[PDB]
């Protein structure tokens, strides 16, 4: 079986409102855009 | 028609009933009735009959009327509203009734042309007994039931099917939600039918059965619904029939009710090919077993097609708050071995949806047993908090998990409406993990599972998924086991579940610890005999020659002792007349159990005391894996003995020397003072104990000036009960706040001598109501021999609505008390916090609870109790209660209480759990039968090291002559042990499972005369151990070891691979009636 | 002052469910009519 | 007053008709979006009658229509309806 | 675990089964956090 | 009330009602209920 027998690693329930408002910094170009997805948006814009 | 009235035409039918009455109210077989007894008695419909729980066998005569040789299908139709059981002639059980949800019974196409007979069995009881006024009221011994219906049909299948789907559009206009288009194209389409249909027209039924395509689609008619979609499934149905053992019937009624269920899921089995049913409890298919053996045979060829599957792996649908450990590990033993011999199945899914509360180690017995899921449905009853997970990791106090699934429409017992089906995902808890629901759909709570009506709109909600799109895909053809597996795969093995450790609290039926007091005094008792008599067994088969271990007699003693754990008869919440079964069943139970004993105690070499041999050869048999250096005992009506044990543990002497610390009762201004060489126990006049001195920390231990309680600790306290709905299941949060203080006793010096002094205080409950509470203190050589101070209340118990307890306020201050449970210490908290401690205001223990600070602590023993409550330094014990509503003699008459204040200076250790073991024992009298063979073998057996480790079980094998030992941490840390194994030739030893399968070897060594086997257990880990006699990332299934070498995968399944030594073995049993197993390298 | 130092009685917070469904039975003339009001209604009814 | 319904024929004073539609999320200037897609047919006022709603995006009230953003997202919506199928199933080549 | 707080001990859960100890991820502690079973603990001490 | 009541005890009758005149008020058991604050009523009661 691929189910481990001794469970040492305790996993909560996810909160719904925190989870769902991480969701909102993916996108976002706030203070985290550095860290998600619009920081490699561009392949290096010339101006 | 009667055939009276059809005597000059040979062609129009009739149905004719002869009815034989059973004199008493037993209830004889068929054979006993069908060519035995004279059904001469005519009935017909509108007749009366019997009062409850009479049985009636009707022959019925049917000729179908020659105008029906058309009319493909012909029903008779049976409504008498009680149960059914058409027989064959060959008394075959062919179709159950229940009232008017089941009265239809299709003729099988092989006696509509003859003009044949058949049998009805009906008993006089509703599908959940009598009732008298509510269905939990007590029975109503006259009731009396009319037969409403007797007629055959000829009925018009596209009619019902028309019916069927209409039925199904009309739930979703009336279920989905208002802004959903499918609630108005279903609405718009059954408008359609309606104008369409005319009563005078029959081809409007076909053309509405047309309309009704469009939002059924067209594959509604046979199992090819199931078959469209079917690799996205949300939703997965399986039939259900759960049948209470013994909840408002007696056994005998269980027994036929287990046969008219399954039954009638066979015949629907052979009609639906879709459809698969559960059923668990092991002693049920035993049941049928024995009255039926040709359906238990056609049973069986249904398992092996993979319909009907065998599921939960115990004996019965048990409680495990109130057995012992062992009993739960027996339960799976049995289950398992039962399931393994008669079909070649083992379970994986440990199925409990009615069982109140699950306690912190079932998940670790569950995998030493060879379960690694768990279904249950029971705690969506919690009145305070919702139980945060749908699906989840119920993990154990050692670790150990097991996957656990709550059916998100919080019943066992659905009904296929759209409700159900939408109800099977839409509430599940944590639908982020997972969005698989079960759908657990039958008839139950006791009784016959699902109907082909439920089948039918089964088939229509997979339909209206798959044509318009809005209820879930519902998936019929799976097991519980593929559920567990899709979600063990879609969930990385489970690793993404939210997790559960400890006990699952259920936050209602709460009295069930207390009530039916009798009963749970009782189960203690035989457990606690069942292991005395299988140790001595066991040693006497080992140095007796001619002695053979009992297995036979033992496995009808555990039988019966796990019969009576169901998980309505133990917790207390049955009709008067399954007591009046259980508790006799019972005291044989305890009877032939002792026996047993005796005759292994003989085989021995020694023999009952008799009261004729003189003292000074008295002995006393310990039991106890451990040297209780001295026990006090009464050996004549008032004559106390000390018997003593320097170094051998299992036999222990009676002493010469008088007691280095003897106890004595002296009184004082009018208080009594129960002292000691550890204690000083002063007693007011009153009866209360109004200090408890700690002699060796000069501090004292009770605590008056603070809290609720300044009166004294062991304060009597009679609550008003009163529970919201359930007398025997429930006790309420407000029961607190009604009480009456028993404080009107008076205080007597029972005894002052030095081996015990005790004082007795009577104590007036009420009228009609009396106890009778003794204090006692012992004198002991040795401070490991000291239980604290004890109490025996009798108790003439005749209340009404009342919760009696006892109190301790104890000068302790902790966030947590412990509670001893099955293999372990449970803790609980004290403060009321949040809801869910709010929702904790009694707590089930097994043998003492323990309130413990850094330097001190107390423990409150007992001997035959399980609720208990600690809750900001007040221990209350709870002592008795006095329901009414299932059973209105509930606990009325005389009780024995026995239990002790415990004081201790340090947290909680070895020390209480072995006062509590020693609390608990029957230390029996003995005497050498000879001197030639009065040698004490009894210390073959013995576990040195750290003394948190409990050599809990000595027990022989199942299969062979290997010995048993189950072993356990009892505290909760990684503890070394040696077991030593002295006067014996150990060929070897292994560490194996519940189900005594090796699991690894264990080096033994060679001492002097013994073999010393170290050992080492986990935080709170069960361990068994198979002793052999003589001279001499993939882990496989069976022994849970990594598979480095070769293994073998099942196909049929998705998580069973077995290495190659237990392939070899054949140890591959598990939830496939027919497994394939591909080899699989590196 | 009559505020004590020492709390060693925790209080729960009432179930609301509970204690509203509690307010059923004072007044009932169920299974529990002999604890509750109804049960001092009369003054020797005679018939 | 919430005019009673999303689909109806119109009728002049001497009984001619027309059919007409009101598109049911109330804008001619939807974004594509899942509540513009999901309201297209959830807040239509007689279901009973038809379960059919015309969405029309664009940006509007004077200035220039849809961008490729919105065919993007209805693209998705799409492919949301037909592979976990709660959304509408959502048509982009019909005309009016 | 056992936490060092100001003159005392803290108790806090090590299982997330609730929202109130799902809630208790990260907590404070003032010189040493414990983590004891029945036979054996362990301390981690800091300094800031 | 509940908590006070005991179909044993009479008087927790008159208690009883006692602890109910802090929501009821005094004046329940007669007519002069009415005759306070009886020019702004909202509610018009009359037999049918
Ligand atoms: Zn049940
Ligand atoms: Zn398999
Ligand atoms: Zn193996």
């Amino acid at each position: 079986t691929l189910f481990p027998v001794l469970n040492n690693t305790p996993v909560g329930k996810q909160v719904d409102s925190i989870y769902e408002s991480r969701l909102d910094q993916f996108l976002s170009e706030g203070q985290y855009r550095d860290f998600n997805l619009p920081s490699v948006y561009d392949h290096a814009r010339i101006d | 028609n009667p055939s009276g009235d059809v005597n000059n035409d040979l062609s129009k039918g009739f149905v004719d009933l002869k009815v034989y009455r059973v004199p008493d109210l037993s209830r004889p077989s068929f054979n006993e009735v069908v060519g035995h007894k004279k059904f001469d008695e005519t009935a017909s419909k509108g007749d009366t009959f019997g009062p409850s729980w009479a049985t009636f066998w009707f022959e019925v005569h049917i000729r179908l009327p020659k105008s029906w040789a058309k009319y493909e299908q012909v029903i008779f139709q049976w409504n008498c509203d009680n149960e059914g059981l058409v027989y064959s002639q060959d008394g075959v059980p062919l179709q159950a009734f229940s009232g008017s949800e089941r009265t239809d019974f299709i003729l099988p196409d092989s006696w509509k042309t003859t003009e044949d007979t058949f049998y009805i069995e009906m008993a006089c009881n509703g599908m959940f007994g009598t009732g008298a006024g509510s269905q939990i009221a007590p029975p109503d011994p006259n009731r009396y039931f009319t037969l409403t219906k007797a007629d055959l049909v000829a009925p018009n299948l596209p009619a019902m099917a028309l019916a069927y789907d209409f039925l199904l559009m009309q739930q979703c206009v009336k279920q989905l939600p208002s802004n959903c288009w499918q609630k108005y194209k279903a609405r718009q389409i059954c408008n359609d039918i309606m104008n369409t249909f005319h009563p005078n027209d029959l081809s409007t039924i076909n053309e509405c059965r047309n309309l009704a395509k469009a939002f059924l689609g067209n594959d509604i008619d046979s199992e090819a619904v199931f078959e469209k979609n079917n690799d996205k499934a949300n939703v997965f149905a399986i039939g259900h029939c759960h049948i209470d053992t013994a909840w408002l019937w007696p056994f005998a009624e269980t027994r036929r009710k287990i046969v008219r269920s399954w039954a009638t899921q066979m015949n629907i089995m052979d009609r639906y090919p879709e459809y698969q049913f559960v059923c668990s409890q092991a002693l049920q298919y035993l049941w049928l077993k024995e009255d039926h053996p040709d359906v238990f045979e056609k049973l069986k060829e249904y398992v092996n097609q993979n319909k009907f599957i065998p599921i939960g792996g115990s004996w019965v649908e048990h409680d495990t708050n109130i057995p012992n450990g062992e009993s739960l590990i027996r339960q799976f033993l049995l289950g398992q071995h039962f399931f393994e011999k008669e079909f070649g199945v083992r379970c994986r899914t440990f199925w409990l949806p009615d069982t109140f509360g699950y306690s912190s180690q079932i998940p670790q017995i569950c995998r030493l047993c060879g379960m690694d899921r768990f279904l249950t449905q029971k705690l969506s009853w919690n009145n305070i908090n919702s139980f945060p997970t749908s699906t989840f990791n119920w993990v154990a106090l050692d670790g150990s998990q097991v996957i656990c699934h709550m059916p998100p429409a919080n019943t066992y017992t659905a009904d296929t409406n759209v409700n159900d089906v939408l109800h099977s995902i839409d509430q599940h808890k944590n639908l982020v993990n997972d969005q698989a629901g079960l759908l657990v759909f039958g008839i139950g709570d006791g009784g016959g599972g699902p109907t082909p009506e439920m089948l039918e709109k089964l088939r229509r909600c997979k339909g209206i998924a798959n044509t318009v799109g809005y209820l879930p895909n519902v998936k019929l053809g799976n097991t519980v086991d593929e559920f567990f597996d899709g979600i063990l795969k879609r969930t990385n093995a489970g690793q993404t579940l939210p997790s559960w450790n400890g006990e699952l609290y259920f936050e209602f039926h709460r009295g069930t610890y207390t009530t039916q007091a009798e009963l749970k005094k009782l189960m203690r008792k035989v457990e606690i005999a069942l292991h005395d008599a299988e140790y001595v067994s066991t040693l006497a088969s080992i140095f007796s020659k001619d002695y053979s271990y009992p297995k036979e007699s033992l496995q009808d003693l555990w039988r019966d002792t796990l019969l009576c754990q169901f998980h309505d008869v133990l917790p207390g919440s049955c009709i008067e007349m399954v007591y009046k079964d259980a508790i006799p069943i019972m005291s044989k139970v305890l009877k032939n159990t002792e026996a047993l004993l005796w005759q292994a105690i003989e085989q021995l070499g020694f023999k009952k005391a008799s009261s004729s041999d003189n003292k000074e050869q008295l002995c006393l048999l310990n039991t106890l894996p451990w040297n209780v250096r001295g026990v006090i005992t009464e050996t004549e009506e008032n004559k106390l003995v000390y018997f003593e044990s320097c170094d051998g543990k299992g036999i222990l002497t009676a002493a010469h020397t008088s007691l280095k610390h003897p106890a004595a009762a002296y009184q004082k201004d009018d208080n009594f003072i129960l002292v000691n060489d550890h204690l000083r126990v002063t007693i007011a006049p009153n009866g209360l104990i109004l200090s408890l001195f700690d002699l060796h920390k000069e501090r004292e231990i009770l605590d008056l000036k603070s809290g609720k309680n300044h009166a004294g600790a062991n304060q009597y306290v009679l609550f008003e009960d009163t529970p919201l709905s359930w007398q025997a299941w429930d006790t309420e949060v407000f029961s607190l706040e009604k009480y009456e203080v028993l404080d009107k006793g008076k205080v007597s010096i029972k005894e002052s001598g030095p081996l015990r002094a005790s004082v007795v205080v009577d104590i007036p409950i009420s009228e009609l109501s009396h106890m009778k509470a003794t204090i006692s203190l012992e004198g002991y050589n040795d401070c490991s021999e000291f239980t604290g101070v004890n109490f025996t209340c009798e108790v003439d118990w005749h209340e009404s609505c009342k919760f009696l307890k006892v109190e301790f306020p104890v000068d302790i201050h902790s966030e947590f008390a412990s509670y001893e449970t099955q293999f372990g210490i449970t803790k609980r908290p004290t403060h009321y916090n949040t809801s869910w401690d709010v929702a904790k205001f009694e707590v089930c223990h097994q043998k003492f609870a323990d309130y413990s600070d850094f330097t001190y602590g107390v423990s409150v023993l007992n001997d035959c109790k399980y609720g208990f409550s600690t809750h900001g330094n007040l221990m209350r014990l709870s002592l008795l209660r006095s329901p009414k509503q299932p059973d209105a003699h509930a606990d009325m008459g005389k009780h024995t209480i026995r239990y002790a204040v415990y004081p201790h200076s340090k947290p909680l250790d070895s020390s209480t759990v072995r006062a509590a073991h020693k609390f608990n024992s029957n230390f029996r009298l003995l005497t050498r039968a000879s001197d030639t063979a009065n040698l004490d073998i009894f210390d073959a057996f013995q576990l040195v090291g750290e003394p948190n480790v409990i050599l809990s079980h000595i027990k022989m094998a199942e299969k062979g002559k290997s010995i048993i030992l189950r072993v356990y941490e009892s505290l909760g840390g990684k503890s070394r042990a040696r077991l030593v194994i002295k006067s014996l030739t150990v060929a070897s030893v292994t560490k194996c499972n519940g189900l005594e399968e090796d699991l690894e070897e264990l080096c033994t060594l060679k001492s002097n005369d013994y073999y010393e086997v170290p050992i080492e257990l986990r935080a709170f880990e069960i361990a068994t151990f198979k002793v052999n006699l003589g001279f001499k990332s993939v882990a496989c299934n069976t022994c849970l070891k990594i598979i480095r070498n070769d293994s073998f995968h099942c196909t049929k399944c998705f998580d069973f691979d077995v290495c190659r030594d237990c392939y070899a073995k054949q140890a591959f049993l598990h939830p496939c009636p027919k497994p394939h197993f591909v080899l699989v390298r590196s």
